[PDB]
């Protein structure tokens, strides 16, 4: 069972993707502002289950573009 | 950019190789080039550890270095060469060209 | 210096992964560090197209990269971690720690 | 049936390793010197096959420490 994510990062082909999960990745590298990414996912689940650090933030849903307007923050 | 594949034409002249390969004269390659940043995308099908090496980079640069863009999928092409003197015809000369790019 | 394997301590917590594995608090995950300067060592097991990149980039540093120091083969580890709330024994976590490096 | 070689690279383990043949490599990375490695081979023999170019020569040999003190030329 697949569902419809809003797709918004260098890797989509399109403005949606399908999968087993919609997903948003906020992550910040060194010296740089914190990039939104968001898309689906179809493995590594886990990913989806780790606390907030500083450096990246990671939210899963599995509705229809449940991701689509999401924001996340870091830690401090 | 982005870890992909990429052209790569190879002439087997300006290695030296045409020496005992003798048809073709090049083929397309291809390589893998770009930056495998977090998060890994799928289809570069990262392993478990790039992404937790990817994870430990983002945390101290110094630490870890980034995942890398390499070929993980590589095809045959066919080749005549030269075996002591004789031409002959090799079908499927393993490893030549990228068929797939991924982050190791 | 050259590609070789490397130490890399991986502290659950640090990453956040502590959340939901529940032991142990980290684990040797090594890396793999360095570069792959033409020739291509035969314990790298270099592909035909790692070694043809390598000659390539030897001739013009424009035309391609060099070769990539990657793991080549992963070795599982043990866990516990939660599953729906209930500690559970996973006894081999695939592709977590590096045992061998490659040129790729 | 190996063959005992002189062993001289960053990737020696000692002085003298053993392999299906020995070898001599001169490489000449764009704006530096060439630099000579001397090992044994038991893959890649096309290697061995490769005419001279101006950036790297191949040299192999199946005698006892035939390659101790071989020195090569590159391509003008």
């Amino acid at each position: 069972p697949l569902v419809t994510c809003t797709c918004e990062s260098p890797h989509c082909k399109g403005p949606t993707c399908r999968g087993a999960w919609c997903t948003v990745v906020l992550v910040r590298e060194e010296g740089r502002h914190p990039q939104e990414h968001r898309g689906c996912g179809n493995l590594h689940r886990e990913l989806c289950r780790g606390r907030p650090t500083e450096f990246v933030n990671h939210y899963c849903c599995d509705s229809h573009l449940c991701n689509h307007n999401v924001s996340l923050v870091l830690e401090a | 950019n982005y870890c992909k594949r990429t052209p790569l034409y190879i002439d087997f002249k300006e290695i030296g190789w045409d020496s005992w390969i003798i048809a073709p004269p090049g083929y397309e390659a291809y390589e893998c080039r770009g930056v495998c940043n977090y998060p890994l995308a799928e289809h570069l099908t990262p392993t478990k550890h790039a992404i937790i090496q990817a994870l430990v980079h983002l945390k101290n640069s110094q630490k870890a270095s980034k995942a890398c863009c390499v070929p993980t999928k590589l095809e045959p092409i066919s080749i005549l060469y030269l075996d002591k003197g004789v031409v002959t015809y090799k079908f499927k000369y393993e490893g030549m060209a990228v068929s797939e790019c991924g982050c190791r």
